[PDB]
């Protein structure tokens, strides 16, 4: 036969055996996660390794197959995703090293604790205590110096850490042909042969730097205006037109802005759109949240929520001993079941959040009728966007006047509405500038375009320029101040977040203008619009 | 059968209530897979059809199913049912395959797990816990 044959052959093999393994494993996390004991610990850990010891004897079997051989597109992208050295391609010691680093930079990034200068019994984590001072402390010099700790603690003992993982990392990324570990990174979206939709590594840097362009004139309407309202909050604390202390950013490294609308807000006498007042006057349940989630979605012509969607999630906490970590999560496991660990609560976010998350059961139920290794996303930015589209078009008050909740005489100002869509914008435009710059410098840190003792120096200057964030205190190279954010540390490309934001309201107006919404886009919605269905369900169906 | 709340398919290929004066009734029990199901019928040029059961194609009885997940999926793993999915060449109507032979494509001599060497046999692995068109419904071919 053809090799053609010969990998569709592999990969039936494949396409069924991996699908059990990977739901045996995900059944086991699934029921670590729901029930927490040593022993579900154990068997997550157990089928989890069989399951990538299963997936170390297939992509080895792969690299007997070589990508160059085979014409089918399919099994082209399929064998391509196999046969990635990674780790692989590194000495054998020499990478279990670097991941030892890995083993170790994670340690004392989740241990790591900042002590009072007064009280060193009272010591703060990450989470909680220390972002509760980041975020809602009001003191300037309170949350001068936790910002300092938060850098100094942990940023030091990342640094030699982090001097060692970017080399190993960069001969491991130019052992597999490429230019630097950003650029390995930049593997990520290159596609070959695909006409008109084709990406150059070169393509992404290009193109995240161009319609950046068109962020920038937003952004520093935002620059200006937060800057004459922490003024007035903060006198003659902040220049008029030096830029942004690092410590008053509202969060932990300066990623959302969302925070300071305390310190921000120009008509705070002006009510919220809240409607958690009429959930519990009609007696709502989080049954009826999910079923109303699922009567939103069949409204547009979705499909309905499967039986096995009701068998085996679990929707609210489970009280005692059984303990289940409550951070709403879609958990696609396999073989057509589909499910969400969620503590969901009687709470218009937990509203917001159960469309959110069942809008990626969406998108599981699309790839569904491709095979197992095109049942993910394209590339990595398609996931999070298709769950907020549900998120964005659900919370406008005209869903919330239909909903019953919001009564529908209600009246939506638009100085209500701005107040509401600049909080929004703190969130949003605040994270297009901290993302853009966290790529750029990692860019040219793994490329060597930066050494190693400018490494903390443009760090701070280019926060300077594309964030527009002064430091307020000076950073020499004994910080690993970006390492002090966890994804740098820990083995993320952030760039994900810029990408969705990017695709989210590129598909938002697609779907506004699927839906003819008639009134402005922050206020559209996709309810009862079956051209929103078949435009969303269509461009849902593809996968990778 | 026919007045009964309890089977899901009913294809015959309601006046053969009354119609069965017949010779012979053959009947094929099995199981299946939920999305299984549209590959038992005449034609069918799939997994199912091709390496597990063909059906004819110009006369034909019945065929009927039901949910059977209760039965014949275990939580902890129904692994006992297998299936063909690789053969050298597609089955006929009346033609039943038990051969476990190790597949190779090129027509050459093969023995796992070296290169191209797969053994033709997936098991189900139905769980209670799985999506509907993925359980066990137990068929009767007439």
């Amino acid at each position: 036969s053809t090799i053609e044959e010969q990998a569709k052959t592999f990969l039936d093999k494949f396409n069924h055996e991996a699908e059990d393994l990977f739901y045996q494993s995900s059944l086991a996390s699934w029921n670590y996660n729901t029930n927490i004991t040593e022993e579900n610990v154990q068997n997550m850990n157990n089928a989890g390794d069989k399951w990538s010891a299963f997936l170390k004897e297939q992509s080895t079997l792969a690299q007997m197959y070589p990508l160059q051989e085979i014409q089918n597109l399919t099994v082209k992208l399929q064998l391509q995703a196999l046969q990635q050295n990674g780790s692989s391609v590194l000495s054998e010691d020499k990478s279990k090293r670097l991941n030892t680093i890995l083993n170790t930079m994670s340690t004392i990034y989740s241990t790591g604790k900042v002590c009072n200068p007064d009280n060193p019994q009272e010591c703060l984590l990450l989470e909680p205590g220390l972002n509760e001072i980041m975020a809602n402390s009001l003191d300037y010099n309170e949350r001068l110096w936790a910002w300092e700790s938060w850098r100094s603690e942990v940023g030091k003992q990342l640094r030699p850490l982090y001097e060692e993982y970017v080399v190993l990392k960069n001969e491991m990324a130019r052992a597999n042909h490429y230019e630097d570990y950003g650029d390995y990174w930049r593997g990520d979206y290159e596609v070959n042969g695909v006409d008109g939709y084709d990406y150059s590594r070169g393509q992404l840097i290009e193109d995240v730097e161009h319609t950046f362009e068109e962020i920038k004139p937003l952004y520093e309407h935002l620059h200006a205006y937060v800057r004459a309202k922490l003024m007035n909050a903060y006198p003659s604390y902040i220049s008029p037109i030096g830029c942004l202390p690092a410590h008053l950013l509202g969060d932990m490294w300066g990623r959302f802005w969302t925070n300071l609308y305390s310190l921000t807000v120009p008509f705070g006498q002006k009510p919220n759109i809240d409607v958690t007042d009429a959930m519990v006057d009609q007696a709502w349940d989080a049954q009826r949240i999910f079923k109303e989630a699922e009567k939103f979605f069949v409204s547009v012509g979705l499909p309905n929520m499967t039986q096995g969607f009701w068998e085996n999630s679990m929707l609210t906490d489970p009280g005692n001993v059984q303990k289940a970590v409550c951070h709403p999560t879609a958990w696609d496991l396999g073989k057509g079941d589909f499910r969400i660990l969620m503590c969901t609560k009687v709470t218009m976010d937990d509203f917001l959040t159960a469309h959110h998350e069942m809008g990626h059961i969406q998108y599981d139920m699309a790839y569904a009728a491709q095979p197992f290794l095109l049942r993910n996303g394209a590339n990595e930015g398609f996931h999070e966007a298709v769950g907020e589209i549900m998120s964005l078009s659900a919370a406008t008050p005209k869903h919330l006047k239909s909903i019953g909740l919001l009564s529908p005489d209600f009246q939506e100002d638009n100085e209500t509405e701005i107040n509401f869509l600049l909080k929004q914008a703190l969130t949003i435009v605040g994270t297009l500038p901290f993302t853009y710059m966290l790529e750029k410098w990692r860019w040219m840190v793994f490329k060597g375009e930066i050494p190693k003792d400018q490494w903390m120096k443009k760090w701070w200057e280019m926060k300077r320029e594309i964030v527009g964030v002064v430091e307020p205190v000076p950073h020499d190279e004994t910080y690993c101040d970006p390492a002090s954010l966890f994804h740098v540390s820990n083995d993320y490309s952030f760039i994900r977040y810029y990408t969705r934001t990017l695709y989210q309201f590129q598909f938002q107006e697609a779907l506004c203008q699927a839906a003819k919404h008639e009134g402005p886009l922050h206020k559209c919605d996709i309810s009862n619009s079956t051209e929103a269905g078949q435009k969303l369900f269509n461009m849902l169906r593809l996968g990778k | 059968l026919y007045n009964s709340t309890f089977f899901s398919t009913f294809k015959c290929y309601a006046t053969k209530l009354n119609d069965l004066c017949f010779s012979n009734v053959y009947a094929d029990s099995f199981v299946v897979k939920g999305d299984d199901v549209r590959q038992i019928a005449p034609g069918q040029t799939g997994v199912i059809a091709d390496y597990n059961y063909k059906l004819p194609d110009d006369f034909m009885g019945c065929v009927l199913a039901w949910n059977t997940r209760n039965i014949d999926a275990t939580s902890t793993g129904n692994y006992n049912y297998k299936y063909r999915y690789l053969r050298h060449g597609k089955l006929r109507p009346f033609e039943r395959d038990i051969s476990n032979v190790p597949f190779s494509p090129d027509g050459k001599p093969c023995t796992p797990p070296a290169l191209n060497c797969y053994w033709p046999l997936n098991d189900y692995g139905f769980y209670t816990t799985t999506g509907i068109g993925y359980q066990p419904y137990r068929v009767v071919v007439l």
